[PDB]
């Protein structure tokens, strides 16, 4: 209760939260991953023993497939 | 002999930086002149010496070779 007020106004029902997810497609889900996902540049965090940990330039490439 | 099997290592970082996020040539012809210079300098003074010795050698035999049939 305490929380949303701060970032929302107007604390939420549950039975809005339940027609937001009665919207959501195989499609819908498709579009948003595209947007966030494809051919963008990760940051990363490592804590030992790590020597195969490949090389930025490695991680970088796996991000787009090469055929779609 | 694969990666995981090399070495044993402590105590150290490093800070990459992406490709897409900075420029290939930051200062291309302030840095790269100075640096010829130190580097031809600090070498120039024991690749130059015997190369002169060869030239000496040159003038003095083709000189010869030409006075001895043309008096
Ligand atoms: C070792 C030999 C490597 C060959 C095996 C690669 C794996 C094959 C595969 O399933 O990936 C599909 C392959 C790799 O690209 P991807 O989309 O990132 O696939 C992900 C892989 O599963 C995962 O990608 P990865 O981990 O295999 O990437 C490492 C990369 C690193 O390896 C190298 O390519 C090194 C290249 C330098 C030396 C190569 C000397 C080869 C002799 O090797 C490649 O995958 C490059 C393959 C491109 C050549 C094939 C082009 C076909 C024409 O997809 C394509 O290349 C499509 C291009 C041609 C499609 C034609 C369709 C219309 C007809
Ligand atoms: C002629 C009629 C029309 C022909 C079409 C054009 C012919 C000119 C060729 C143009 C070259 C095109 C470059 C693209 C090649 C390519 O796609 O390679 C992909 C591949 C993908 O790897 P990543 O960079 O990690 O990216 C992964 C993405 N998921 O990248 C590379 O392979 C680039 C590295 C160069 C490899 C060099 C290959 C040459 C070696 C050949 C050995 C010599 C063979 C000759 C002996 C005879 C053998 C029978």
């Amino acid at each position: 209760i305490g929380r949303s007020l701060l970032t929302y106004g107007r604390r939420i029902p549950l039975a809005e939260w339940e027609s937001r997810i009665a919207e959501v497609d195989a499609s819908v889900v498709r579009e948003v991953c595209s947007k966030y996902f494809y051919d963008q540049c990760p940051a990363v965090a490592g804590l030992g023993p790590i020597e195969q940990l490949p090389d930025y330039n490695r991680i970088r490439s796996g991000m787009f497939w090469l055929r779609f | 002999r694969e990666f995981g099997h090399l070495t044993r290592m402590r105590h150290v970082i490093t800070y990459s930086l992406s490709p897409f996020e900075q420029r290939a040539f930051p200062h291309y012809f302030t840095k790269g002149i100075p640096n010829v210079l130190r580097r031809t300098r600090a070498c120039i003074l024991r690749v130059a010496p015997p190369f002169v010795v060869f030239y000496l050698v040159y003038t003095w035999g083709t000189q010869e070779f030409e006075k001895s049939k043309r008096k």
